[PDB]
């Protein structure tokens, strides 16, 4: 499922 | 889909008193929470996040929120709340996939009542420096309310509540005015529930 | 016995938006795949009881991904400048998750890395609280989630919905 | 904590051409132009993930945003309507959830400028019993017969401001409820110690900043130009 990703790298 | 709800849009507390408030969120797993402060003409100040964890989370200024699973609760709580703790209080939620964006609550707006200590009603009367006049009803305390005049032609205002913070010192105002010939400081603020207690100095009444 | 559940996603920006990709796991099975290169880019299960789905619920599943890939192409530029790399190339940004569950039922390990031009980059610590930076790049990065509290919110996933999920799955088997 | 708005406040006519500005010294992907209104709390105009990206938000109708660098993100309203007027709020942000807020762009957009007006300001001069029975003088300005309600007051004794010892009304007042368009007042006290209020080489300002039209709006009314202005009114110290 989903676990998406946002923080800034 | 995935909200959070406020119960109450006014809430108000006395300098001193313990703060609870309340925040429910719709189901969600995982839920990420937060809480966020709107200090009278300002933005908002993020208060406390809720990840994982510790779900008793410690904000800055000895705020704090408790994250219930049982409850689908994110309830935040203060200890004795200052006067200058009176502010909108946001709960929000980051929803997983509509992450970019935060979703918030409708606002708290927290009223922290001042601690009267030495109340004094009175209704003093003010004079114009070039001209003209006003009517102040000053030093009453938390407790007493100042309500509008059912005159129209006559104009009051809420209570405001001033600090001269050199003197460690506060008290609460209500101003009225009008220029009906006709009108006085005594007629003036009667359509009150004033303190039987309240000073009228002579002259002026 | 034990089980795991994997998910890999690839940003691959173009000399010309990058191309994205992505492709599920559960015990060295694929479940579903998705590739903005076929006429249409929608979400391919793989698996009996995952094709029996509503239509809405694929809806939503792709919201969310044309977020992701916008991610992505922030983040890609973000990195070139990083490595102070030309403009004009190819790079891969590669990212998994996941976790393996034990004979019990509980969390055995949670996974989230990326990795960028085939070289380690940046992955969580089997802690669960610290993370572990290839280079000087990754290093900035892991300041960056350090203090944003990147750990804690992935923590929150692996030992809760991660889990969860891949036992609803292996159920539905 | 640098998330910057440009123009703090900002008045135009229907029709017109507005832009908030937004600068942010963090290095966040993420900015946001959020109104707020009374009723509605926090409602999301137009986002950005980054560079050259440009997300709608929930009300996005009426505005554009140009998010041309990584730090500075604009609002467009390329024809203005009384439906806007409103306070902007820009925030970035670096993770989900945690939005950094700049401090608000007040903006009025006016259907009919026959309606303008500015506010007189008078000073009230504190009761002589007042100060005899608290040891404290209390000073009441008023500000009257404005709109739009768009003012600012500020209390200014010997030429700085002063916070400590003042209430502004939080909320003005409808001169005439029953008219829509009505004109407002709003009341404002400054306290200080009797002690002060005496010394008469003591000057006392009350400050009202009003937002109006501009130098260039045609004014067609056999009355003045309720232009953008600052009205006061002063008092001195008296020993009595």
């Amino acid at each position: 499922f989903l676990s998406p990703f946002w923080f800034d790298i | 889909a995935q909200s959070v709800t406020q119960p109450d849009a006014r809430v108000t507390v006395s300098e001193g008193a313990s703060l609870q408030l309340r925040c429910k969120y719709s189901y969600s797993a995982t839920p990420y929470l937060f809480w966020y402060v709107q200090y009278p003409r300002q933005g908002l100040q993020m208060l406390l996040k809720y990840y994982s964890g510790d779900p008793v989370v410690q904000g800055v200024n000895g705020f704090e929120a408790e994250f219930s699973k049982s409850d689908s609760s994110f309830h935040l709580r203060k200890a004795s709340v200052h006067w200058s703790d009176s502010a909108v209080y946001f709960c929000a939620v980051s929803a997983k996939g509509t992450g970019s964006k935060l979703s918030f609550g409708k606002g708290a707006k927290l009223t922290v009542s001042p601690n009267i200590q030495n109340p004094d009603p009175a209704v003093y009367q003010l004079r114009d420096s070039k001209s003209k006049s006003v009517c102040l009803f000053t030093d009453f305390d938390s407790q007493t309310n100042v309500s509008q005049s059912k005159d129209s032609d006559v104009y009051i205002t809420d209570k405001c509540v001033l600090d001269m913070r050199s003197m460690d010192f506060k008290s609460n105002s209500a101003v009225a005015w009008s220029n009906k010939s006709d009108f006085a400081c005594a007629n003036a603020f009667n359509n009150s529930i004033i303190p039987e207690d309240t000073f009228f100095p002579s002259p002026e009444s | 016995g034990p089980h795991s559940m994997r998910y890999y996603e690839t940003a691959t920006s173009r000399r010309g938006e990058p191309r994205y990709t992505s492709v599920g796991y559960v015990d060295d099975k694929e479940f579903v795949r998705f590739d903005s290169d076929a006429e249409n880019p929608r979400y391919e299960p793989q698996v009996p009881w995952m094709e029996q789905e509503g239509p809405e619920y694929w809806e939503r599943i792709t919201q969310v991904a044309k977020g992701q890939e916008q991610w992505f192409r922030v983040n890609l530029r973000t990195l070139l400048g990083y490595y102070n790399q030309s403009a004009g190339g190819t790079h891969t940004l590669q990212r998994m998750y996941g976790c393996d569950v034990g004979s019990d039922g509980r969390l055995l390990r949670g996974y989230e890395q990326f990795a960028y031009d085939g070289c380690d980059y940046i992955a969580l610590n089997e802690d669960l609280r610290t993370w572990t930076a290839a280079d000087m790049a990754a290093q900035i990065t892991r300041r960056k989630w350090e203090q944003a509290g990147a750990a804690e919110y992935y923590r929150a996933y692996l030992e809760g919905e991660c889990v969860e999920w891949l036992h609803r799955y292996l159920k539905n088997g | 904590a640098a998330v910057t708005q440009s123009p703090r406040n900002k008045v135009t006519v229907t029709g017109g051409n507005v832009t908030l500005s937004c600068r942010q010294t963090n290095s966040h992907n993420y900015m946001y132009w959020y109104r707020q209104d009374t009723g509605h709390g926090l409602r999301l105009i137009h986002y950005s993930y980054g560079a050259g990206n440009l997300q709608i938000g929930d009300v996005p109708d009426g505005y554009k945003a140009t998010r041309t660098t990584q730090e500075d993100f604009f609002l467009l309203l390329e024809l203005a309507s009384p439906s806007q007027t409103s306070l902007y709020f820009c925030a970035s942000s670096d993770a989900p959830g945690q939005l950094y807020f700049g401090e608000g762009s007040k903006l009025t957009v006016l259907e009919d400028l026959k309606n303008v007006f500015p506010p007189e300001v008078a000073v009230f001069e504190p009761s002589e019993a007042e100060i005899s029975h608290t040891q404290k003088a209390t000073l009441v300005c008023l500000a009257t017969g404005f709109y739009p309600d768009h003012v600012e007051l500020s209390w200014w004794v010997n030429g700085k401001e002063v916070h400590s010892g003042v209430c502004t009304d939080p909320q003005p007042l409808k001169e005439q409820p029953a008219l829509n368009d009505s004109r407002y007042a709003l009341s404002s006290r400054l306290r200080v110690s009797a002690t002060f209020w005496q010394n008469p080489r003591n000057h006392f300002r009350c400050q009202v900043q009003f937002y109006g039209l501009s130098e260039n709006d045609e004014w067609t009314q056999d009355r003045a130009k309720p232009v953008t202005q600052i009205v006061s009114a002063e008092a001195w110290g008296r020993a009595d």
